[PDB]
């Protein structure tokens, strides 16, 4: 379980319901906001985001109008926004680097499913404060956040990238290296429903 | 390295460790353009609306949220059924103050049913450099401290700064919010009818009708008001010279 899990696979196509309950779901989308890897409106509509959770916290990346749609897909999927975290992007002496104003930061909406018990809410505040690294690389503060406010729980990532691996999560994304399951529940699951280990539309 | 643990850490949020050309001949373009200063006293929720004239181009709305007070407010049932659309030009803008909880939701769903579009979402980030020590009382839905606002930016017809406003968090039961938000307004050169709804005596400002329920006194003439606009005036953006 612990150390970091990961599958390389089209998040259209994977069955979703083999990887159980998480605490905590994060999702980077690739938004059609103007791209190899783009989900249509209606294909983000339709992720099967349901049956990731019974109780729990949803942590989405939103920018230009999916700052609208992606709070269109959070209500679909069953949750209600109760946050929105901003990352202020800077360089490494802390300083700060959409037609009208030029934009100094990034939205993760923070949507609530059910009625979560036991997390630490308000350990930390809304507001992130970190150095951009590569294109469209998130901060992993986000990562120490998560973590303080539900230490030792399962997460899933949705559209992560190798860099994004991390222990007590499950990284999903297309450009994965393989499929990198330890535990032992996922891993029966996974083999009776893709006994081939090959994953199709 | 780490701003987030450090906050748990000691409390100082992480926008505490921010740091910080000629765009002052537009400011005094800004400033010889600007109509003088009007302001009404009037109750929005008994007042029809519509005797605001003519059509603005630019409207802050500013309606005094109850998260403000930890210490009249208007619900967002309220600020919903405000009439924008009868007062907003076919070309024009909104700044719409929505808070941190469910007005960012809600403020959104205003901007729609006025007929804008959100083109911007301008962040207040609150600095608690002089109160490490004091914690925040959370709202019971809150995963977070909440240490900023949101000011929505809509626009509605056919079509510098940044989106991040840094000051230090007010006085508790100070509601107002950073005069740099009108800077930004007016940098955008968007025309010359700019109308404050929700303002104080305090945020009285060349260049801006001020409407709210709070105002000790009023000047407001609609004919005088809308003399500043009429030709050969009426399209200039409050960035340009004076016509002769
Ligand atoms: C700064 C931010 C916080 C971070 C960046 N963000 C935007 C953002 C930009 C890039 C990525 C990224 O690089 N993510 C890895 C990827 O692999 C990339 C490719 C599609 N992607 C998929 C796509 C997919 N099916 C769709 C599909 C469609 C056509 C062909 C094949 C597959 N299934 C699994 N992963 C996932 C993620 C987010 C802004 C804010």
């Amino acid at each position: 379980l612990f150390p970091p899990q990961w599958i390389c696979c089209d998040i259209r196509y994977l069955d979703v319901s083999i990887l159980g309950k998480f605490a905590v779901v994060m999702a980077d989308p690739p938004w059609d906001i103007h791209p190899y890897g783009t989900l249509t409106d209606d294909e983000m509509r339709r992720l099967n985001i349901p049956v990731l959770q019974d109780d729990g916290f949803l942590f989405l990346w939103v920018t230009g109008r999916a700052m609208e749609l992606g709070r269109e897909c959070l209500n679909l999927w069953g949750y209600e926004r109760v946050d929105e975290i901003i990352w202020v992007k800077t360089n490494q002496l802390q300083r700060i680097i959409g037609h009208w104003l030029n934009h100094g930061k990034e939205h993760c909406l923070v949507g609530v499913k059910g009625n979560p018990q036991g997390f630490n809410q308000g350990l930390d505040c809304d507001v992130i404060v970190a150095e951009v690294r590569s294109t469209s690389h998130k901060p992993d503060e986000i990562y120490g956040m998560i973590e303080r406010l539900s230490p030792g729980t399962r997460k899933i990532e949705l559209f992560g990238r190798p860099h994004n691996v991390q222990p007590n999560w499950i990284t999903l994304g297309n450009q994965l290296d393989g499929i990198h399951l330890l535990d032992p529940d996922v891993v029966a699951r996974f083999k009776q429903r893709y006994p081939d280990g090959i994953i199709s539309k | 390295n780490d701003y987030c643990q450090h906050f748990v850490d000691t409390g100082h949020r992480p926008q505490n460790f921010i740091r910080d050309e000629l765009i002052r001949l537009k400011d005094e373009l800004i400033a010889k353009s600007n109509t003088p200063p009007m302001y009404l006293q009037a109750d929005i929720e008994a007042f029809d609306i519509r005797e605001l004239t003519p059509k603005f181009d630019v409207i802050l709305l500013e309606p005094p949220l109850e998260e403000y007070y930890r210490e009249k407010c208007w619900t967002w049932d309220d600020i919903m059924k405000l009439e924008i659309d009868e007062i907003a030009a076919p070309r024009s803008f909104i700044f719409l103050w929505c808070g941190s909880g469910e007005g960012l939701d809600l403020g959104r769903v205003c901007l729609r049913k006025w007929g804008y579009r959100r083109c911007e979402d301008i962040c207040w980030i609150k600095t608690n450099k002089n109160n490490p020590g004091k914690t925040k009382t959370l709202d019971p839905k809150a995963v977070f401290q909440r240490t900023k606002e949101h000011c929505l930016m809509g626009i509605k017809g056919t079509v510098v700064d940044i989106d991040l406003i840094i000051t230090e968090e007010p006085e508790i039961g100070n509601i107002e919010k950073p005069v740099e938000i009108f800077h930004i307004i007016e940098h955008f050169c968007l025309g010359r009818r700019r109308l404050h709804l929700f303002g104080r005596d305090s945020t009285i400002r060349p260049g801006w009708l001020t409407v709210g329920p709070t105002l000790t006194n009023s000047n407001y003439n609609a004919e005088t008001y809308a003399s500043y606009f009429s030709a050969p005036n009426s399209y200039l953006t409050g960035c340009t010279e004076e016509i002769e």
